RNA sequence: GGUCACUCUGCUAUUUAACUUUACGUUGUAGCUCCCUUUCUCGAAAGAGAACCGUUGCUACAAUAAGGCCGUCUGAAAAGAUGUGCCGCAACGCUCUGCCCCUUAAAGCUUGCUUUAAGGGGCAUCGUUUAU
DNA sequence: AATGATATGATTTTA
DNA sequence: TAAAATCATATGTAAAGTTAAATAGCAGAGTGACC
């Protein structure tokens, strides 16, 4: 039973843990344990979108090609049930067979002549499979908003009946081409215009003869063109509502609700302040009264409008309003949009006159605006409130309402409070005066609730973290107490953290563009110049020159004379624990002494608003300070303890949730109510400088577990000998002492037992084991004998496995699978993306060589920028000289020794996800036979191991003449001996064409492998293949045997 | 380590219009000599950070810095037909013996002029 | 009057989750068409006319993950009919089901190991989000 | 514009 | 020459709409600790 602390480094992609045993004083004495656990940012790596975005985006397309399919499906069936073709007109597969493929100019000209059963089918068919666009908007522009429009002005211009004739004349005249192309969106119609064709197409074929205008094909065709489902079910908003404040059972209300809107305009009013001479007040009874009927009487209030009103002067404004911004006051005070709204609706569909209230009841107008948020569609909305209210009315209202947006209270609570606070009380009073003003904890931590975190990315990083958690509870017990540092990035977005990473390049070039200025201005500077200096020099120019204690001028040349200025801390370190650039000032070393711990305002005597106090606030605000820096030197009035909290605990919504779930949730054996506290990143890096360890110049994931370490430490008790030790400073008071350390020899300890090396050397060989790992410890720290013990073994860090058997099929880029005999596809790929590597593989170099050589040409000549070569059209040119037809996509051979059939087996795409490799040993040598997610779709099991040289048909096959070893996934732990090293990693990639494998190092040390992985290692005349087992903690690590080969099911 | 102080004053004559061109050749010459020890200094294309700005310079002499800097506004100006530029040199020790308020303008007139163009 | 956390309102910015459509792009097949390699025919030349195959452009139709299913009615069924038809590249979890690891029993060949069982965990081809 | 990680052709090195 | 390393290169996209939730900044009203 182990009195210990756990710290978490929670970053984006790795959770670094720490295991610190502690006094009966929550004295860090042993550092028991330590690891990292790594793991896949929950998000798409490319570019940073959701995952779940990706997934239902293709969700999306798979619903909407089904849809079409179903649609033209069921248009065929219609036209076979009335009589407009005959079971001989389809093939077996369902098709009309040779159609005609000219429904354009069938559409265009059947304004002239009687149509064909073909010809009319066709232009059935056509229209419903182009459909255009529904204006869905309930009611600046981009390419589609601009041609839907631009063409439906032309054809209610005039000259055009209907858009395929438009289209005809127009397009292919101007253009030479009827559909859009890449990018282009002009020939673009919306769905009324390709009705409206509809309806004139039926009755003037229906006057043209044609037999087949009946009325069952009109409205089915109709019906077919025009129907889609709804966005909304009736079932959706709900399931999405969320709970109200005060009365968890009842849902929230909506915005658009007489009672809500009610709610928010007495909330504005009982809140507003207005400021007359240096004073503030709130409206009167009067004022109030006067103001509240209002809203309901005008279209708004307008803060100039209530000013008229209550005639309240030239010399009173009102409070938080930004009177610099030219007419502050026309901005909406208040507008009853739900009242007024319903009020238009009735007046523009003639049961409402104006200047006449509105004769329904508050609970009908609250009825009619949760109804229509809660529902968008006509049936919904009549089924929920045609039972309660005129028909009339709700035509009109369907025809002109769009209500959306809640308003955190539900109608019970809001029906309380409104009368009290239409009675004067404010808000809280009102909450007050009726509600005024919790789950067991668990041995291991409960999942983290998604409800409450919905980034991905920190779902997954906490959702690891409570692996690491509960793996060191179910090893050690119940920890004493949870200290955490959560990752700036932990909680950002994907933008968000591309601009950190911008900003903190462009502070390297800036720091190194002011190291070299410094450099200039002291040619005979002693080595670096460190960040310390670089600041002092800042300070000097930004404080003008000039001592912010004295006021006395500042000797520019002896800045580096030892004592001579002194980089203070404003406020005490001892008091405040702050340590940020907007606590620290440039003093002469002079008049920094007696100052001791006081703060400015203490030790100026600003208090009694001396000279001296007045002086120095007048240099502060003078100086090039940002505001918040100024504002912290002349903190007058302050709490100690509430201020070293604030810089201490680090407040992030992330932060703040964890505190709150894990000591709520989970058993903590510590003294006092915080068992769980996330750190300042700032004071974490303090303590790690001040403690020994610097910022270790190798590229590896076992730094993490280094911060955990430090986080572990800041105890209570360690944060008061740091406090007692930084007064003692303050106060120039038991000799060169030193900063206060967990224990002697921290720092080295600390090192070797993360990195299995002394800390001075990277270059020295790592304590790979158990054992040599404690010779070392044993060896470097002799001193400390509490340096070894039974838990002390080498860093070894956790990889999250991936055994997941699903994923991307191929490759969405379908390529001619016709020339495959030979290992070849054929893609058409667009000329402003032809290259000369690419033009090389053309099939038509051999036959058309004229074309080549002027597309080499103009590659050469625009020094091969495809774009910028081919952005003015190019022509084949026909024997004599003259352009003849345009070339905008040309067919270039690839390699293909192997893919997935697709599209009907009529193309071949490219492989996505490797799903698993089954390793066979025959004879003394090891086999591996690739499996990917395609193959586990169709449910086959290969029977093929590689062979470099060969493709696929000549590799070896697998019999029961092979004994079956295991199967690997992506990050399964594997060892490899192979007489010239043992290899020991994480199974990375596969290499279907050579057989290799590679792996990934635990702690990807850039120094071994391309980059910490080791690509191209061969398995198959190796001593020994083997896979193993490790778990969160990077503990138990064991050799692992599967007894038959597993199913893909 | 004697340090000395360049104060430039950046203007516009109205003779001729200063292209996008001329503001940011200037941008460029002066945010050269920017960095984040005095990056209230810094120079957009803007007529504001251009048309009538005091700027002080902090150089140390010894070092042919402070006379190329100088060199290259002067060039800049004369090139330009449309912008005025003029250059004081002004003591360290006396720079920072003046009030903070209207420093700039103090510094100018208890300078040493280098160049009015 | 400061500091911190919390409740509500308004504006703004960003993100998360779900849904409904559009329009391209890619492959296949046509129809017409642009070039063009073989080989014929013709021609003084220029270069026309044909047949595979390649292939420019335009228009249409199919497919748009690879793969699985549903409600009803005809049929012995294999299939037909019919539908604002439904799933499928993720995240999390351990209730059920696999695999693996560990611990503890019991029986055994000779203590070591192998089974078998339970318990604890890890991960899934298992479950939930998740459908008619 | 890339932003990343996987899949895999092509080529060089090693034993 | 087979097997094990190394180098190298390709990856579907853009318009429109209806929603709900969360975070944060600012503004306003409070509640609770402290100074």
């Amino acid at each position: 039973s182990i009195n210990y602390i756990l710290g978490l480094a929670i970053g984006i992609a790795s959770v670094g843990w720490a295991m610190v045993e502690i006094d009966e004083e929550e004295n860090p004495i042993r550092l028991i344990d330590l690891g990292v656990r790594v793991f896949e940012r929950a998000e798409v790596p490319k570019t940073g979108d959701s995952l779940a975005m990706a997934r239902r985006l293709a969700r999306s397309v798979r619903r909407l090609t089904r849809r079409r399919a179903h649609r033209l499906l069921r248009t065929r069936r219609l036209l076979k049930r009335e009589g407009v073709l005959q079971a001989a007109n389809f093939d077996e597969n369902g098709l009309i067979k040779s159609l005609p493929n000219t429904p354009w100019q069938l559409r265009a000209a059947a304004l002239d002549r009687k149509l064909t059963p073909l010809e009319w089918s066709a232009v059935l068919l056509h229209l419903i499979k182009h459909r255009g666009y529904l204006s869905q908007r309930k009611n600046e522009l981009g390419a589609l908003l601009k041609g839907v429009a631009g063409n439906a002005h032309a054809l209610q211009t005039g000259d055009f009946r209907t858009p395929a004739e438009l289209a005809l004349n127009k397009f292919e005249k101007e253009s030479g081409h009827i559909r859009n192309q890449r990018s282009d969106y002009s020939h673009t119609f919306s769905r009324k215009d390709l009705q409206a064709e509809l309806i004139l197409l039926f009755e003037k074929q229906k006057e043209f003869g044609n037999p087949h205008v009946s009325g069952g094909l009109k409205e089915g065709i109709e019906t077919l063109l025009m129907t889609q489902r709804p966005a909304l079910s009736g079932d959706a908003v709900q399931k999405m509502l969320g709970h109200c404040t005060f009365e968890p059972a009842e849902p929230k209300a909506a915005k658009n609700t007489y009672t809500a809107e009610r709610f928010i305009w007495l909330t504005k009013l009982n809140n507003l302040r207005i400021l007359e001479q240096g004073s503030e007040r709130p409206l009167t009874d009067t004022e109030r009264a006067t103001l509240m009927d209002e809203p309901y009487r005008k279209s708004k209030l307008t803060y100039a409008q209530a000013r008229k009103l209550l005639g309240l002067e030239d010399t009173a404004f009102f409070k938080g309003l930004r009177y610099g911004k030219d007419n502050a006051e026309a901005s909406t005070l208040m507008e009853m949009k739900a009242y007024h709204a319903i009020s238009r609706a009735l007046e523009k569909e003639g049961l409402k006159d104006k200047k006449s209230p509105l004769n329904l009841s508050p609970e009908l107008q609250d009825e009619i605006g949760t109804a229509f948020s809660l529902f968008k569609t006509d049936e919904d909305i009549t089924g929920r409130l045609k039972d309660r209210i005129q028909p009339e009315i709700l035509e009109a209202l369907l025809k002109h309402i769009s209500f959306d947006k809640f308003v955190q209270i539900s109608l019970k609570a809001l029906r309380r409070i409104v009368p009290l606070m239409e009675q004067g009380k404010r808000y809280d009073e009102a909450c007050a005066e009726i509600y005024g003003d919790n789950t067991e904890e668990k041995i291991y931590l409960p999942p983290i609730p998604a409800d409450e975190i919905r980034n991905p990315v920190v779902l997954r990083a906490l959702s690891q973290a409570r692996k690491v958690i509960n793996g060191v509870v179910r090893r050690y017990g119940s920890p004493a107490r949870i200290h955490i540092e959560t990752a700036r990035e932990v909680g950002k977005s994907f933008k968000d953290r591309k601009e950190i990473e911008k900003r903190q390049e462009e502070n390297r070039k800036d720091r190194e563009k002011a190291a070299a200025k410094f450099r200039e201005y002291f040619p005979n500077f002693v080595g670096e110049p460190k960040s310390k200096d670089i600041l002092k020099l800042r300070l000097y120019e930004q404080q003008h020159g000039k001592c912010l204690y004295s006021g006395k001028e500042i000797n520019l040349g002896r800045l580096n004379e030892k004592g001579y200025v002194e980089i203070d801390a404003a406020l005490p370190f001892s008091r405040t624990w702050d340590d940020s650039f907007n606590n620290k000032v440039l003093v002469l070393g002079s008049e920094n002494q007696n100052k001791g711990n006081q703060t400015p305002y203490e030790y100026f005597n600003g208090k009694d608003n001396s000279r001296e106090w007045q002086e120095f606030k007048a240099r502060v605000e003078t100086s090039r300070f940002p505001r918040s820096k100024k504002q912290r030197i002349l903190l007058q009035k302050f709490d100690e303890d509430g201020f070293k909290e604030r810089n201490l605990n680090d407040t992030r919504y992330v932060n703040r949730f964890l505190c709150q779930f894990v000591a709520d949730r989970m058993r903590l054996t510590g003294k006092g109510k915080k068992r769980v506290f996330a750190s300042n990143g700032q004071i974490t890096n303090l303590l790690r400088g001040f403690w020994g360890l610097r910022k270790v110049r190798a590229e590896n994931d076992r730094h993490h577990a280094l911060d955990a370490v430090v986080v572990a430490c800041s105890t209570v008790a360690m944060q008061q000998k740091i406090t007692r030790f930084v007064r003692y400073k303050e106060m120039n008071a038991h000799q060169k002492t030193h900063f206060p350390q967990p224990w002697e020899f921290f720092a080295q300890e600390v090192m070797i037992r993360v990195f299995g090396k002394p800390d001075g050397k990277p270059e020295f060989e790592e304590a790979d084991t158990l054992e040599k790992l404690r010779t070392l410890l044993a060896e470097k720290l002799s001193s400390r004998p509490e340096a070894v013990h039974e838990y002390v073994t080498p860093l070894f860090v956790s990889r999250a496995p991936n055994r997941k058997m699903s994923g991307q099929g191929h490759m969405e880029t379908v390529k001619s699978a016709k020339r495959l005999d030979e290992g070849v596809s054929v893609l058409r790929v667009p000329l402003t993306q032809l290259k000369l590597k690419d033009l090389e593989k053309m099939v038509n170099r051999e036959r058309e060589p004229k074309l080549y050589e002027a597309l080499k040409a103009r590659l050469e000549a625009h020094k091969d920028d495809p774009a910028k070569a081919f952005a003015e059209p190019f022509y084949k040119y026909d024997k004599a000289g003259n352009r003849t037809q345009q070339v905008k996509a040309v067919r270039v051979e690839q390699v293909q020794k192997t893919g997935v059939w697709v599209r009907n087996h009529n193309g071949i795409a490219d492989n996505a996800t490797m799903v698993r490799v089954d390793v066979f040993e025959k004879g003394d040598k090891y086999y591996l036979v690739p499996i990917y997610s395609w193959q586990v779709a169709k449910g086959i099991l290969p029977d093929r191991a590689v062979v470099q040289g060969k493709d696929e048909e000549d590799w070896q096959l697998i019999d029961d003449s092979f004994n079956f070893k295991f199967s690997l996934h992506p990050n399964d732990l594997v060892e490899v001996i192979t007489k010239k090293a043992r290899m020991f990693g994480y199974f990375a990639s596969c290499h279907r064409g050579t057989g290799n494998i590679n792996i990934r190092i635990h702690d990807l040390d850039h120094k071994i492998g391309k980059n910490g992985i080791l690509e191209g290692i061969g398995v198959k005349t190796a001593l020994s293949f083997q896979k193993y087992q490790i778990d969160e903690l990077g503990k138990e690590i064991r050799p692992c045997r599967l007894k038959k080969r597993p199913p893909v099911r | 380590s004697m340090f000395k102080r360049a104060i430039i004053f950046t203007s516009f004559n109205g003779f001729e219009k200063v292209s996008r061109t001329e503001k940011r050749r200037l941008a460029k010459i002066i945010n050269a000599r920017v960095s984040i020890i005095d990056e209230y200094l810094r120079a957009k294309d803007t007529n504001a950070s251009l048309d009538g700005q005091y700027r002080a310079f902090l150089f140390n002499d010894e070092s042919p810095a402070m006379t190329e800097f100088l060199a290259k506004l002067k060039a800049f100006a004369e090139s330009c037909t449309g912008i005025s530029i003029d250059a004081w040199e002004i003591e360290e020790s006396e720079y920072v013996r003046l009030p903070v308020e209207r420093r700039d303008f103090l510094a100018a007139a208890n300078g040493k002029e280098i160049f009015k163009i």
